[PDB]
Order: C-alpha cells, then structure tokens, then sequence
C-alpha cells in the first residue's frame, strides 16, 4: 500500500471516495470531459 | 543654497521610486480582461475550437 492525497468523505454510514477528475485528467487535451451529458425535452 | 539642493533632489529620486508602482499599476491595467468575460470563457468552453 502507499500513501495518496485524496479526500474521504462519509454519506450515510458509507465512507466513499469523491473525485473530481477534471484538472488531472482532461485538462489541456482535446476531448470533452464525461458528466456534462445533454437531455432531450 | 545647498540645503535647498539637498530637498529638492531628495524628493526627485524619490519621485522615481513612487513612480515605478504607478507605471506598473497602470500597465497592468492596461493588460487586464474584465472577470465577466474571462470566468465564463475559461468555465463554459473546455478546451478549445
């Protein structure tokens, strides 16, 4: 195991992760960042 | 004589000193886009094209 920097947060009675995957991947290339689907009404 | 010589260029050579921050101040303003234009620029469009 090794150490990482990274944030831990409790929700409910469950300890997940919460990453934001934007500055370290996606950044300075030239595809579109995932979560940022569209919707038809 | 000599005394008026004395203040006199004190305050001219710090004249020089006030104002180096003055030209600074005004060559970054002059180099400065507004934050209303910039923050969405830089949030909405990801990366480019």
């Amino acid at each position: 195991n090794a150490r990482v920097p990274a944030d831990l947060v409790i929700v409910g009675d469950k300890l997940v992760f919460l990453e934001a995957l934007e500055r370290r991947v996606y950044q300075a290339t030239r595809v579109a960042y995932p979560l940022i689907g569209n919707i038809d009404i | 004589a000599i005394q008026q010589m004395a203040r006199n260029l004190r305050t001219v050579l710090d004249s020089f000193e006030r104002g180096t921050a003055d030209q600074l101040l005004g060559v970054l303003l002059e180099k400065a886009p507004p934050l209303s234009l910039l923050s969405p620029i830089n949030k909405f469009q990801p990366e480019g094209h």
